[PDB]
């Protein structure tokens, strides 16, 4: 990410499905209790008042007066105290909480496939005579032509590049990267893919064509990754700094959005209303 | 066309009854078979077991069992499954080059959420419930005390603590206005913090204590808490056996494991066993089918699978070279695509344990109505 | 009566003029004198280090210097002083029972301010208690302009969204009493938002995090922003040295290594350090004295203190005896108690901060009052 | 120990100690004001308002009259809203602490070292034959 | 290692009279110079403290509406309504 990345998540509340039918209906069954109760014009002063009661107490209504009202009243009252609190607390939690989502999370996306007509042309990071750019070159042509545009000298010069934004996109080894990755300068630079490889394939120790050490060399490796001194090897060796350990302006567009459509919702009621 | 034994049970009339049999592997060797020639004869292993190291019974020595016994005989030939790559699998057979990579991947069953303000005591604590419940009346009484419409009044004092505003209770004196805006500014005060401790136990709302890798003090203590599985003591046991500090560790597993691979899971989701301890494709792939179960731990002893040859067959090098351009191809990652990369996988309690009470209410509301009309026909 | 110099300071006219020392382990020096019916001639060292050896000027001849130098070299005859037990030294003085337990541990200034509690909408935007007062204008115009008391109404819709209860609103069609009770909903929503990132700043206090030990990456792997030395000369550079897994932290301590403790002590009060490795008990009570400073991280090394003499030495077994003596009846923990360990140690910016505002609308209304009184005489 | 847990609240903690009598100094300075200004029951309806923004809005009166008393008072309600949120956030934080007491240190304490007496029957296991 | 970490010990490790263990010898034996320098190079170079971690490491020793808040609200209300009822009191009286 260019800079700090956080989802606001305004539509990924509860509400707008089958729990916000079901407490309009139970309030408007309480509306209708109320003002059944209230007379044994105030249906809607009734309503404004319960509105208010389960958004604000700033809305003086007097439809209702009564022992069983004020009883009533009271019960709503304290359902409503709890339903806040609970949506406070459960705001709280989500705001811990965090939802980081991917790029691109794949090599062959549309962007990565003909990336001419599509926005800025992107950036193929790579550098040749290695052994990804062989593959990117013998998979699909065109890309690697593409590529051929972008090539640093290494690969510090490249991650230099990339923090300046001088270029888009980086290819190359899984292990290096994640090694760089983790032990970044601030934890500011992280792979597209969450732990995502395309092309698994371990490293190796090149013999000599029949040499007298084949058989040896395998069956130490193997026990050696057996007993375990591996795991302590690549603990102290391959290990990031960081890595494991883990009202906006722009969070309200969507609820403004909604309530500009509720507005316009209210302006038509008035001018239907007004014709009849 | 399968064709294996159908007995399951250790002791039946072994049937070869053919089957049908797909998949992963499956799609493997008609791949290979086509890159390659040959024609193939799969048939299913008769004993279960992946094939591990034991001394033969009422003697000495130590044969293969299982399915590697099958290999070391007649049989043998291109024997393709989920098998995982060790020194002593190493040092009989020749494998090839791995076709995949796993872990371990500790399992445990997921535990039930229930933390969704289903109940109101939950959090704090149910007697506090009560001890504000007369209180109030007192205070009341207390504005009373300065007396010296008593339901109007009554009933004012129990609203404005749920900021009813009413306004219809108003006693002369000016010390019983003190005390009731007092006693406004310590109930605002109760439900400030009363609010702050249900919003300071939904933030740290954490009571799960999941042991996570083999190096968990919790999970290294032998206990009696919960039991281990190893599952058919096989590809595992020789690694628990190979590590002595493990050894220490062993008996609890040792003594506890299974036979198969999925009795076990079904065992484990029928709440008899909580632990499990396999390859980590086959607990993924479980985990994200049955979206019930879900796997809590790091990966440790990443071996890759491979597939098996014998001795020193002249199939090996072609074998191992289609592997690698089948892997460098895209034909893997495409192939894992479409067999194993996807299978399925305001609090409701808050809404739903408050509603009730809302609709008791109403329903009670005309019948204290009705209670109020008799009291005062009665007199 | 000590008689140590006093041109720390290179180049300045060494003199030997008499000075005055009167430190714990003087006490126990005291003690250990009468007991054992000797006498002393206490004087302080030449230049000042803990004696960690090095080489002489081109030739590869180890050679030692301070304290360690001054005994080897038949000057002095007991070294009693802090002198932190080693294996480099022990190979040739022969230490004593420790009479410390100590190890190394970090030293780092603790940050003061943690809140301000006068900041006002600014930590979530500005602009957007900008846009929602645009907003909040824009739908009180079009409530007014679907009338067809617009003062009245703004008035009760400030009240209302500012929690006032004016009570002044009286909308004339249902449209607006439904977007009324709406906005009142979108109010109550905001509000929670606001509390929402209020309580998300109050929960992350103290962002700052404290770095424990050594075993800590983000203290491993050396940056130009993190500044931290111990001594150029004591057994923190011999334990460093002898034992080889961070020789970067090795050259990064070289290159800025200090000379004294209080200089160090002194730079980290400007800031011009950000850490110190040092011995627990000295770290620990310049924390306990002048409290600005922490103790935080957790303490590695443990080796105690000790007494220091030539190998053969006919004070040896004595010596040992009578420290192991007086640990055991208890006259040490008398001295720790006297002499080491001995000292200890929401707001008004919340509403001052937006008091004095208060007064200036108090500087601010009237005025206005006067020209509402000219509006009087206008029309 | 765990017969009896005994846990930490804010009620161990001092409270009103002296930041409580600078809020109530600076409240009715600020009535004071708000009186004054409303100037050019009235005293005790500005009091009651002042009371409730402070506290609830379940408390409406009379008190402000025209346009500046009433943003006067809008600002103080909200003034008071900011407080009450910023005391719910400081409670919430709160909870995530929870110290403990330590008291006697060593043998230093009338228990050990007095032997007999005291009122409760006291033990002092310690298994023979070491160094103890 | 407690089960459910229930007891505990007084204090923060208020030691009374620091010692420390040690291994034994014969009184002048020649392997006491050998047995020290060991002893320290083990302390020295990080092992005891992978020892320690390994064999006498606990559980416990990692981790470490109130009814008080409640009765000390009581209290103030109490004292308010006693402040009341004398005011009262003393209105009448005057």
């Amino acid at each position: 990410r260019s800079n700090g990345t956080v989802s606001p998540s305004a539509f990924l509340e509860p509400f707008s499905a089958s729990v916000w039918v079901m407490m309009f209906v139970m309030l408007l069954i309480v509306s209708a209790i109320a003002v059944f109760v209230f007379e044994y014009f105030t249906i809607g002063k009734a309503i404004w008042l319960l509105w208010g009661l389960v958004f604000n107490n700033s809305v003086p209504v007097q439809n209702p007066k009564g022992t069983t009202s004020k009883i009533m009243v009271s019960v709503w009252a304290f359902f409503a105290v709890i339903f806040l609190a609970s949506y406070t607390a459960n705001l709280a939690a989500f705001m811990i909480q965090e939802e980081f989502v991917d790029q691109v999370t794949g090599l062959s996306d549309k962007k990565f496939q003909r990336p001419h007509d599509y926005s800025p042309p992107f950036r193929f990071g790579t550098v040749p005579n290695g052994s990804t750019e062989r593959n990117i070159r013998n998979n699909y042509p065109y890309m690697h032509q593409y590529m051929t545009k972008f090539n640093q000298k290494g690969v510090e010069d490249a991650l230099v590049s990339l923090k300046t934004g001088k270029l888009d996109a980086f290819i190359y080894d899984a292990a290096v990267l994640n090694y760089k990755a983790g032990r970044d300068e601030g934890c500011k630079l992280v792979t597209i893919g969450s732990g995502y490889i395309f092309a698994t394939t371990g490293y190796g120790i090149a013999l000599q064509k029949g040499s007298p050490w084949k058989r040896q060399i395998d069956l130490a490796l193997l026990q050696f990754v057996g007993d375990g001194e591996m795991e302590e090897l690549e603990t102290l060796w391959l290990t990031g700094i960081c890595h494991n350990e883990k009202l906006d302006i722009d969070n309200m567009a969507g609820v403004f959005y909604m309530l500009a459509a509720a507005m316009a919702l209210s302006l038509i009621t008035f001018i239907w209303e007004h014709l009849f | 066309i399968c064709t294996g034994p159908n007995d399951t049970s250790p002791g039946s009339p072994r049937h070869t009854v053919p089957q049908c049999c797909y998949g992963f592997c499956i799609d493997l060797l008609i791949k290979l078979a086509r890159t390659m020639n040959f024609t193939y004869e799969v048939h299913l292993v008769a004993d279960g077991k992946f094939g591990t190291q034991e001394r033969v019974n009422n003697s000495n020595k130590k044969e293969w069992n299982g399915m590697m016994g099958e290999l070391l005989s007649g049989q043998a030939d291109m024997i393709v499954a989920p098998l995982t790559i060790n020194n002593e699998r190493a040092q009989y057979i020749e494998f090839s080059k791995p076709f995949k990579y796993q872990g371990l991947t500790i399992l445990v069953k997921k535990e039930i959420p229930r933390s969704t303000l289903d109940s109101f005591m939950q959090p704090f604590q149910s007697t506090l419930w009560l001890l504000v419940g007369l209180s109030v009346h007192v205070v009341a009484v207390m504005l009373y005390l300065l007396d010296r419409t008593l339901s109007s009044a009554m009933w004012f004092s129990w609203g404005v603590l749920l900021n009813s505003g009413i306004g219809e209770g108003a006693p002369r004196s000016f010390s019983a206005r003190i005390l009731g805006m007092v006693w406004a500014g310590f109930a605002m005060i109760i439900v400030a913090s009363y609010t702050a401790n249900l919003a300071a136990f939904l933030v740290l709302d954490r009571p799960e204590e999941r042991i996570t890798g083999i190096n968990d003090p919790r999970l290294r203590n032998p206990s009696d808490k919960f039991i281990y599985a190893t599952v058919k003591q096989s590809s595992v046991d020789i690694y628990f056996r190979r590590q002595v500090e493990l050894s220490t560790m062993y008996r609890h597993m040792e003594k506890h494991n299974y036979e198969s691979a999925a009795e076990a899971i079904q065992a484990v989701r029928d709440n008899k066993l909580h632990a499990f301890i396999w390859d980590s494709a086959v607990l993924e792939f479980e985990a994200s089918q049955k979206c019930d179960l879900v796997t809590t731990g790091e990966l440790f002893f990443r071996s890759g699978f491979g597939i098996g040859m014998r001795k020193d067959s002249p199939w090996k090098q072609n074998v191992s070279l289609s592997i690698l351009k089948s892997h460098e191809n895209g034909f893997m990652e495409d192939l894992d695509k479409t067999w194993v990369r996807y299978q399925e996988c305001l609090t409701f309690e808050n809404m739903a344990g408050v509603f009730m009470l809302v609709a008791g209410g109403i329903v009670a509301g005309i019948f204290l109505i009705f209670i109020e009309i008799a009291y005062k026909r009665h007199k």
